[PDB]
């Protein structure tokens, strides 16, 4: 009971700090990851439209 | 027992409450992360569509 | 709580897959692979189920649950598999084991489950269906899970099972698409229906968490503002202060009032103030200090925006419209000190026609509350502008307040009394 | 909890104000029962505000009463002058 | 106000009790060493059960009998008559524990 009192707070600070840090790192990575995903999808769309332009020609 | 039994019961309740708080804090922070992903995706979508329209 | 205890008890029940290693009872290769990744502590040992390719890692156990119809053996097997899939931090997480060649039945195979709530297969299926927020797979049919009676019987109503399905629903709403799908279901009405009904703290809390999750989309808040949900939330907030339900009610209100797509829907501020003065609760809570910075920040935000909303409400144009159409009622405009003091000149209408309207209502209005409003407003006008009292006496409105002293309703008598007492200055 | 104690103490001082007003009014003030059950919700703050508002109304009423009495006495002197 | 008065006095007294104690720095709980009769400890546990019922947290309200190195309070029960003699004896001075 006596040690469990600080065990709770150790668990709480551990999990809260780790979730905060994980979410910050997740945002940091997902900024760029969304950028490359969107850019590559956009280049693929550009190639599709260029093929359609050739068909139109 | 009565004393050790009550100590164990208290321990169970306080473990359960920190577990609940853990789930809720985790889900809240994950929701924040999802909202940040969505707004960032919107920024990058419009930035892409600019050049798309220009080229087309 | 009972669900976790029984799950742990079944975990203690070591399943003897070796004796059932014959395929005619339980799958042979899959039971052999149970020996593999037995040291689940090591993720390097979790890699040899990536070696089994998923088809032989518990997908052979899919539709084996029906092959073994005995309650205890299937309970053992499914509870072990479901404990593995309850951890599922890196076990699958990537739609590795997702019934690749049986995708047509991947979602249908839990419709046979979501029964046997006392054997707890309801909850094992409840975690099986929890593959939307992550795990890269999406529910084929909205009616087959949302409208299905896996959380309709339990939501609108033992209570630990309601908690488990509520947590599963919290996870379900993490996705925007199936959040909108759940909106399209009658869960919108059901959550409110049992919000009014009494139940445990955790159940109501998780439901308000679902509301906070729904409050993320700037389209859904405006649709759901047709429902009068804020009074229930404010009642739960004020009557019980658990410091946890308060957090999620606060976050829900913040996100609602933060989307703010259209101003006519941003009027939710004035609506919340009209139906329940939770500004006083915010004062009580901000006087209190909490360690969670989020609570303080959200309280600050809500109080500041409510102050801004009531400041916007304060306008002589609003009051003049209320009186021109006759729609009189107590409101912050009727009690705003700046409106009575700074805009005392505004009460001096052209030919004092608005004050003449007050006189006309002192003679015409028979609703006691409207007459009390008129008397109080006349008193305010006199107090902030004693020179208009002579005009009132010319109009005969003063005589009408003399009449209203003996009104049939005490509040009207009191308002007329105060108005005349202000009219007796220098008389 | 210092703010709670301060609010309760300000309330109590206003209660003594109302008490001395009641003594001036000569009310029997029985105070017989219903006292020791002492319910403990948080809405007591609203009831505090209600009673304090009542005290404010009574104070304003007293000041207005004295003002109107003075005006009455002066104007009655005036009628007797003519 | 006749009803209101002593109940607000109880507000102030109970808030003063909430002041003078160890606000649990770790958790949102309360640790407090309280001198109470040995015989009535079970009665106190019934009171704890009542407070646990009215509250929703359903905490056990742990009661562990402390070991006080400091002075144990000297107390003796009285009735309508011996109270006077006890008052005189204490007016001389209070006796040491278990005298």
């Amino acid at each position: 009971s006596q040690t469990q009192g600080i065990q709770q707070l150790l668990q709480a600070e551990k999990r809260a700090a780790e979730k905060v840090a994980d979410a910050r790192k997740r945002k940091a990575r997902r900024l760029k990851q969304a950028k490359e995903e969107a850019q590559m999808e956009v280049e693929q769309y550009r190639r599709e439209r260029e093929q359609e332009f050739q068909s139109k020609q | 027992a009565l004393s050790d039994a009550d100590v164990q019961k208290q321990i169970k309740h306080m473990m359960a409450f920190i577990e609940q708080e853990a789930n809720e804090k985790a889900e809240e922070i994950d929701a924040k992360a999802e909202e940040e992903f969505n707004i960032e995706k919107g920024r990058l979508v419009q930035t892409q569509r600019l050049k798309i329209m220009e080229y087309y | 709580n009972i669900i976790a205890a029984k799950a742990a008890e079944v975990r203690a029940n070591k399943v003897n897959w070796q004796s059932y290693l014959q395929g005619q009872m339980i799958s042979a290769e899959d039971c052999e692979f149970i020996q593999r990744f037995e040291m689940k502590r090591s993720s390097e040992d979790k890699q040899e189920m990536l070696q089994t390719e998923g088809s032989q890692c518990a997908k052979t156990f899919i539709n084996l649950m029906t092959h073994i119809s005995k309650e205890q053996t299937v309970q053992y097997i499914l509870t072990m598999v479901d404990d593995m899939l309850q951890e599922n931090h890196q076990r699958v997480s990537i739609f590795f084991d997702y019934a690749k060649r049986s995708k047509s039945t991947a979602w249908p195979y839990f419709l046979p489950m979501l029964n046997r709530q006392d054997p707890f297969t309801v909850h094992m299926a409840a975690r099986i269906i929890a593959k939307l927020a992550a795990w890269g797979k999406e529910l084929m049919e909205g009616s087959d899970l949302n409208y299905y009676f896996n959380w309709i019987k339990t939501q609108l109503s033992s209570s630990q099972y309601v908690q488990c399905v509520a947590g599963c629903l919290q996870l379900m709403l993490r996705v925007n698409e199936y959040r909108f799908a759940w909106v399209e279901a009658d869960g919108v009405n059901c959550i409110m229906g049992v919000l009014s009904n009494k139940c445990g703290f955790q159940l109501q809390y998780q439901m308000i968490f679902s509301i906070w999750l729904l409050a993320f989309s700037p389209q859904m808040c405006e649709h759901l503002r047709r429902y009068n949900i804020i009074p229930v939330l404010s009642d739960i907030l004020q009557e019980s202060v658990k410091e946890k339900v308060t957090r999620i009610i606060l976050a829900a209100f913040r996100n609602f009032l933060e989307k703010s797509t259209e101003r006519e829907t941003r009027q939710e501020y004035a609506l919340a103030m009209i139906q329940c003065k939770v500004l006083k609760q915010l004062e009580n809570l901000e006087q209190q200090k909490y360690d969670d910075e989020d609570i303080s920040e959200d309280i600050k935000f809500l109080l500041e925006k409510l102050g801004e909303s009531v400041q916007d409400l304060s306008s002589f144009d609003e009051y003049s419209s209320e009186l021109k159409s006759g729609r009189l009622e107590w409101s912050p405009v009727h009690k705003s000190e700046k409106f009575w003091r700074e805009n005392a000149v505004r009460l001096n209408e052209k030919n004092y026609e608005l004050l003449k309207i007050l006189t006309k209502l002192l003679e015409v209005s028979d609703d006691p509350q409207v007459l009390a409003v008129a008397a109080h407003d006349v008193g305010e006008y006199v107090r902030h502008y004693p020179r208009g009292k002579r005009v009132i006496e010319q109009l005969g409105g003063k005589q009408l307040v003399m009449n209203h002293m003996h009104h049939e309703d005490q509040q009207v008598r009191y308002n007329a009394l105060l108005a005349v007492q202000k009219l007796m200055v220098h008389n | 909890f210092v703010n709670e104690v301060r609010r309760c103490e300000e309330m109590d001082r206003k209660l003594r104000f109302v008490e001395k007003e009641i003594r001036k009014a000569n009310i029997p003030i029985m105070d017989t029962g219903e006292n020791p059950e002492v319910p403990f919700p948080r809405d007591m703050i609203d009831l505090e505000a209600n009673f304090e508002k009542i005290e404010n109304e009574l104070k304003e009423i007293n000041t207005n009463q004295e003002a109107l009495k003075r005006n009455f006495l002066e104007l009655t002197e005036l009628k007797f002058i003519l | 106000i006749r009803v209101w008065f002593i109940k607000v006095r109880k507000m102030k007294a109970i808030y003063h009790t909430l002041n003078l104690c160890n606000i649990d720095v770790t958790q949102k709980c309360l640790i407090a060493e309280v001198w109470c009769p040995v015989t009535d400890l079970d009665s106190i546990q019934f009171a704890l059960r009542r407070g646990t019922e009215h509250s929703g947290s359903t905490v056990p309200s742990i009661l562990n009998r402390m070991q006080t190195n400091q002075t144990p309070p000297t107390y003796n029960k009285t009735n309508k008559f011996t109270h006077g003699f006890q008052n005189i004896v204490d007016a001389y001075g209070i006796g040491t524990y278990r005298e």
